[PDB]
C-alpha cells in the first residue's frame, strides 16, 4: 500500500517493474516526512527566495488589453532564476535526494530545459548530476547541452526508439532501477508513476499561492481565471492547486494543437489522444491504434510531452478544469505582440497560454474579466525559432 | 497454465530444469522468426517467452531494445503476433508459451479482450513488464478469467509481504530475477508459500548458470538477450544464425538435466 | 550655470555643442523636479517592483568560498527583467522622457544589451523608439538587434568611424542636436555630459541601498567590500553610492584588462588611459598620443566602452574607492567556477568583478571578509564565446 | 584676432560680405589639400575655416564626416596640420585662417601650448565645437594670452543671456548657426551688444544664400560641405577638382560684393 492516494479518479498509479516500487515507496515517505518538517519547508523557502529569486511579480498588462474589458495579469515565472518555473521543484526535489541521503541525480530532457534546471540545482546542493537526452534533440539543443556540462552534469546522448524525450524518460528509468540506493530520478513534470504527480505540484504550488496573495492585494478579489499552457502539467497544476477549492476561478490549460488538431500533427493528448498506460501512468496520450506510443509536434519543443500530468485528466473529467488548444501560428502571434505591447519576450510555451488569452479578450472584448496568465518562461532561447520563420515566409 | 503445470511435473519425474529461451516476436522478420521458434524448440527449449515488439520497452537492456528496433523494420504489428501465436500453437500443441507484454499494449484494446486474444491463440501466460503486484489486480483477474497464467516478478530485494502475493496471485510460474536494472533464500520462501515454481531470468548467458539454478532448487532458467546476441550476430546469415543457436540451445537445456 | 554641480572634482562637465546645451539643461531641471515629486517616484518604484522583479536577491555563495574566511554574497541583478541591471535606468529615464511631454527615445549600443533595455522600456511605456549601432557589432549581435526589432524599436547601423560603440555615441547626439524638443537621448551609462552621470546614478542606486538592507539583516554588519566591474560604471555605481559615506566599506571597481595591461589590448582607461575630453565629458580615455580616440577592447563587449563615468575617476583620485583590472582569462575562469560550483551563469561583465573577489579569496585565504559582487547580467548570452574559446583550445 | 579686423573694416569700407569657405586639413592628401586652398584664396576666399582631422567629428554631418576619413586614409595628423599651417600663413600674410577644433585635440598636451602653437604658425581663430559658452572660461583664456580669437557660436534659439556671453567673449567674428543639426533679430542683438562681426554658418551653399546673409545683417557667410562636396565628387580628376572648386568659391564670393 502507500501513503497518499497515487490515483486522481481513475488515472495515475504506478505503473513500474516491480524493482521500482521500493524506490517509490521510499520518497513518497520522504516526502511525506519532508511536508511536516518545518526545517525542510526553511531551507526550501531559503532557496527559493535568496536563490531562486522568489517572490515573482505579478505584472499587470494595460498596452496589449486597451480598448476591451479584460484585466490581464502575468505571473511571472520567466525572472525565476533558470528563466523558467521548472527551477521550483528541482530544488525541492534536490532537497529530498539529500533527505534520502543520496548524493547522485538521475534526469531526462527533451529540449534541454529541465536539464538545465537538474544540472544548475545539482551544482547549487553538491549533488553528481547525469543527464539523459535524445540524440535527435542533443544536436538540435547544443545550447543547453553545454550549460548542462558548463554546471558539471554528465550529459548521455540516446539513440533509441525515435530518440526524443519519451526515449529518454526510459533510459532514465532503466538506469534508476539499478541504482535507487544512491541515486534519484528527478522527474521533470507533474506526470510518470505516483509519487511524482503530487510530489511536482506540491514543489510548484507556490506559484498559485503567490499568485492569489497579490491579485488580492491588487485587485481585491480573486481572478475570473488562470490561464496556463500544458506539456507534462507542472506549471499549470502549480498555478492551479491554490485555486481548486475557489470554485469561482476558473483553470484552463493549453495544449499545443501544432499545425491544427484535425492535421495530426499536435500536442494535446488531453483532449484529443486516448487513455493508455506509459511511463508509469494512466493518462491520455499519443498514441496509434495498435498502442504504440506517439511523439507530440509543436513549435514549442517544451510541449513536447507524448501525455499529460494525471491530476489535469482528473480536473478534466470532472470539469472542475477545462482545456483548449492553441496552433503554432496563434502562439507566434501571442509571442510577438507581447514582444511589441508589454516588452516582454515570452517562451514559445508560454505563449500559448498567452494566445488563449488574447483569443478570450479579442472574441468578446466588451466582457468584464479579470484573468492570470502563468508566463512560465522567458523566450530569449526561442528568438532564431520566431526569426527562420517570419524570414521563411518573407 | 495446464501447459505449465504438466511440463514442471514431467520434468520433476525426470528430475530436470526447465530451459526457457525468450525471442521478439518477428524479428528479425515474421518467417526467420517462426524458424528460430521452430529451432529453439527442436533443440530443446522446454518452455517459450516471447515478446510482443513494443515502442518503448524500459524494462529492456540494448540486445531487446535493437530486436524490437528490427521487428518494427518489419512492419511487425500486435496483430500479426497472435497470427504467429496462433501458428506455434497449431505446430507444437504441449509447449508452454508465455508472453512478454507492456501495460499499454493490453490496455489498448481493452485488458479483458487481450486476455480473451491470448486463450484464443494458445497462450499460457502474461507478463506484463510494468505492472507490480500493486496495479496488477484488473490484469491477474482478466488472466484468470481466461485461463491465462499472470506472471509476477520476485526481485532479490522482495520482502515477506511481497513473497506471500506473488506466491498467492501467481500462476504457471513465478519468475525469480537474479538481479536489479533490466534485460542484458527466496526459493525456499517461495516453495513454503506454495508459489508457482520458479524460473530465474536476467543474465542467464552459460550452461553452468542453468546447473546453478536448478542446484539452487528453482525449477528452471530463463535466458534472453543470449538469444537474441546470436540473431543480431548472424543477420546476414540466417541459416548460421539457426545453426549457432540450436547449438546454444541443446547445451543450455543439457546443463538443466539430471 | 546649472541647479547641480557638473562636476565630480576636475572630472565631468557638459563638453557639448552649443546647440545642446538647452537640452541639457531641460534634462536636468526634469530630474530634479522628479527626485522631489512622491508620485513620480511612486510611479518609478511600480514598475521596478511589479514589472523589473525588484527587489533582487542577494545570494551567499557558500560552495565556492569553501576553505576559506571570505563569505561571499551576490547581488543578483541578472535576475532584474532582461538578465541585466540595465534595466532600472532605462525605466526611470523613460519615465523623464514622457515628464517632459516626449513621445520618442533615441539611444545607442555597442554590445546590444542598452539597446535592448532601451526598447523594451520604449515598448512599456509606449514610446517610439530608435537605436543607433556600428556596423561592426551589428553583424556581430544579431541576436540582439532582432531583439530590439521584435519590441518595435527602429535600429539603424552606424558605418562611420570604427563602426563601434563610440561612433554610434557621435551619430546618436547629431540626431538629438536637431530633434530634442519631441526625443529624449537615453544614455546607457553612467557618462557622458551632466547631467547623465548623476541621473544614471541614481536610477541605479537602489542596487546598493537594497544590498545594504540585505546585508544588515543577513550579517548583522556592514560588507567589508563590495565590488563591481566597470565598463562605462553604471552598475558599479549604483552600488557604491548608498556606501560612499560608509568609511569602513571598501568599493572596488574592476575594469577590463583585455589580454593584458602590457599588451596594450584592454579596456581599462581610469587606471592606465589618460584624461581627456570626450562624449560630452573631461575623463580618463583609451586615445593615442595625438589624441585620438581608440577603442577599448574585451573578452566581454560589454565592457568595451573607451573611457569611464566621471565619478568613479573623482572617487579613485581622492582614494575613496580602488580600482583594478582583471584579464579575458582571469574572467573566463570565474565564468566556470560559479557555474559548476552555485550553477549561476553569470555574465562576461560580471565574471571580472568575481574574478577579482576570487583573486582576494584565494590569495589570503586566512583573512576574514565579508564580500559583496554585484552580479550586473547573467551570461546565457556568453555561451557561444565561452564555448569557442575552449574549443580554439583544445 | 588683427587679421579679422583689418578684413571686415576692409569689407565695410566696399559695403561687401565675406565668404569663408571650410575644408579639413589634409582632404584627400597633404599635396592636394595646400592646392586646394590655394585655389580657394585665389578663387575670391576671404578667409580660411580649416578643420583638423579627428576620430570623431559629432558636430560635423556625413560630408565631413568622411573628409576626415579621406584624412587619415592619407594619414594625416595636427602636426602635419601646423606644419600646413604655417606653410600657408608664409604665402597669405593677411587672410584670416581659422581652425575648426574638437576639444580633445586642444585639451591633448595642454590648452595653453595648444594656443601658443597656434599662434607660432599664425592662425587667428580657433573654434572648438563641443566646448560650449559654461565651460569656455580655459579655452577663451588660453587664446586671448596668445592673441587667437576665441570663436562662439549663436544658436537660432539663443537667449537673450546667451546672447550677452557670446558678444563679450567672442572675438574675430561671431559664428552665427543658421539651423540647428549637424553640418551638411539675433544680428540686431549681437550688434546692439557689440558682438564680433556675425558669419552665419550651416547649410550656406548657394549664392543667393550668401546674399541674404549679407542682406540680413550679417558681415559674411561660411560655406563648408558644398566646398567639400565637390572634393569627393573629384576624387579621381585633380585637375578638375581645382576647376570646380575655383567655379563655385568665385560664385559665392560674387554674391556677397555690393
Ligand atoms: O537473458 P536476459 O537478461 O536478456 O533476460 C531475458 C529477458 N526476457 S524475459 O521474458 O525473461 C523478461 C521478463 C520480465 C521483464 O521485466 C520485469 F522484470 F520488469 F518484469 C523483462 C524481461
Ligand atoms: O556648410 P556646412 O553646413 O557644411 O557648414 C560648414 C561646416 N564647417 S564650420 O567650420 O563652419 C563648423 C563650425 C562649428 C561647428 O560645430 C558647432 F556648431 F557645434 F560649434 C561645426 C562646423
Ligand atoms: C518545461 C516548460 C514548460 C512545459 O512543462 P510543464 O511541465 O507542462 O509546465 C512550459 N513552459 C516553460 C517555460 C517550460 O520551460
Ligand atoms: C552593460 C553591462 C555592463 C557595463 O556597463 P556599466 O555601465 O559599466 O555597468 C556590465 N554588466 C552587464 C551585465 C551589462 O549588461
Ligand atoms: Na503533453
Ligand atoms: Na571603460
Amino acid at each position: 500500500t502507500t501513503l497518499l492516494n497515487p490515483y486522481f479518479g481513475e488515472f495515475g498509479g504506478m505503473y513500474v517493474p516491480q524493482i521500482l516500487m521500493p524506490a517509490l515507496n521510499q520518497l513518497e515517505e520522504a516526502f511525506v516526512s519532508a511536508q511536516k518538517d518545518p526545517e525542510f519547508q526553511a531551507q526550501f523557502a531559503d532557496l527559493l527566495k535568496n536563490y531562486a529569486g522568489r517572490p515573482t511579480a505579478l505584472t499587470k498588462c494595460q498596452n496589449i488589453t486597451a480598448g476591451t474589458r479584460t484585466t490581464l495579469y502575468l505571473k511571472r515565472e520567466d525572472l525565476l532564476h533558470g528563466g523558467a518555473h521548472k527551477t521550483n521543484q528541482v530544488l525541492g526535489q534536490a532537497l529530498l535526494a539529500k533527505r534520502m541521503g543520496k548524493s547522485e541525480i538521475i534526469a531526462e530532457t527533451g529540449a534541454g530545459q529541465h536539464g538545465v534546471a537538474s544540472a544548475l540545482a545539482s551544482a547549487l546542493l553538491g549533488l553528481k548530476c547525469r543527464i539523459y537526452m535524445g540524440a535527435k534533440d542533443v544536436e538540435r539543443q547544443s545550447p543547453n547541452v553545454f550549460r548542462m556540462r558548463l554546471m558539471g552534469a554528465e550529459v548521455i546522448p540516446v539513440h533509441s526508439g525515435s530518440a526524443t524525450l519519451k526515449d529518454a524518460c526510459n533510459e532514465a528509468l532503466r538506469d534508476w532501477s539499478g541504482s535507487y540506493e544512491t541515486a534519484h530520478y528527478m522527474l521533470g513534470t507533474a506526470a510518470g508513476p505516483h509519487p511524482y504527480p503530487t510530489i511536482v505540484r506540491e514543489f510548484q504550488r507556490m506559484i498559485g499561492e503567490e499568485t492569489k496573495a497579490q491579485i488580492l492585494d491588487k485587485e481585491g478579489r480573486l481572478p475570473d481565471a488562470v490561464i496556463a499552457c500544458v506539456g507534462g502539467g507542472s506549471n499549470a497544476i502549480g498555478m492551479f492547486a491554490d485555486f481548486i477549492n475557489d470554485t469561482s476561478v476558473g483553470l484552463i490549460g493549453v495544449e499545443p494543437g501544432g499545425h491544427g488538431i484535425e492535421t495530426g500533427e499536435h500536442g494535446a493528448p488531453l483532449k484529443h489522444g486516448r487513455v493508455g498506460i506509459y511511463f508509469g501512468m494512466k493518462a491520455p496520450m499519443m498514441q496509434t491504434a495498435d498502442g504504440q506510443i506517439e511523439e507530440s509536434y509543436s513549435i514549442s519543443a517544451g510541449l513536447d510531452f507524448p501525455s499529460v500530468g494525471p491530476q489535469h485528466a482528473y480536473l478534466n473529467s470532472i470539469g472542475r478544469a477545462d482545456y483548449v488548444s492553441i496552433t503554432d501560428d496563434e502562439a507566434l502571434e501571442a509571442f510577438k505582440t507581447l514582444c511589441r505591447h508589454e516588452g516582454i519576450i515570452p517562451a514559445l510555451e508560454s505563449s500559448h497560454a498567452l494566445a488563449h488569452a488574447l483569443k478570450m479578450m479579442r472574441e468578446q472584448p466588451e466582457k468584464e474579466q479579470l484573468l492570470v496568465v502563468n508566463l512560465s518562461g522567458r523566450g530569449d532561447k526561442d528568438i532564431f525559432t520566431v526569426h527562420d520563420i517570419l524570414k521563411a515566409r518573407g | 497454465m495446464e501447459r505449465y503445470e504438466n511440463l514442471f511435473a514431467q520434468l520433476n519425474d525426470r528430475r530436470e530444469g526447465a530451459f526457457v529461451p525468450f525471442v521478439t516476436l518477428g524479428d528479425p522478420g515474421i518467417e526467420q522468426s517462426l524458424k528460430i521458434i521452430d529451432t529453439l524448440i527442436d533443440a530443446g527449449a522446454d518452455a517459450l517467452e516471447l515478446g510482443v515488439p513494443f515502442s518503448d520497452p524500459l524494462a529492456d537492456g540494448p540486445t531487446i531494445q535493437n530486436a524490437n528496433l528490427r521487428a518494427f523494420a518489419a512492419g511487425v504489428t500486435p496483430a500479426q503476433c497472435f497470427e504467429m501465436l496462433a501458428l506455434i500453437r497449431e505446430k507444437h500443441p504441449t509447449i508452454p508459451i508465455g508472453l512478454l507484454m507492456y501495460a499499454n499494449l493490453v490496455f489498448n484494446n481493452g485488458i479483458d479482450a487481450f486476455y480473451a486474444r491470448c486463450e484464443q491463440v494458445g497462450v499460457d501466460s502474461v507478463l506484463v513488464a510494468d505492472v507490480p503486484v500493486e496495479e496488477s489486480a484488473p490484469f491477474r483477474q482478466a488472466a484468470l478469467r481466461h485461463n491465462i497464467a499472470p506472471i509476477f516478478i520476485c526481485p532479490p530485494n522482495a520482502d515477506d509481504d511481497l513473497l506471500r502475493q506473488v506466491a498467492s496471485y501467481g500462476r504457471g510460474y513465478t519468475y525469480l530475477l537474479s538481479r536489479s536494472g533490466v534485460t542484458g533464500h527466496l526459493i525456499e520462501k517461495l516453495k513454503e508459500y506454495h508459489a508457482a515454481p520458479a524460473l530465474q531470468g536476467f543474465g542467464i548467458s552459460s550452461p553452468e548458470q542453468v546447473s546453478a539454478a536448478v542446484r539452487a532448487g528453482a525449477a528452471g532458467a530463463i535466458s534472453g538477450s543470449a538469444i537474441v546476441k546470436i540473431i543480431e550476430k548472424n543477420l546476414a546469415s540466417p541459416k548460421q544464425m539457426l545453426a549457432e543457436l540450436r547449438s546454444f540451445v541443446s547445451a543450455m537445456k543439457a546443463a538443466s538435466r539430471a
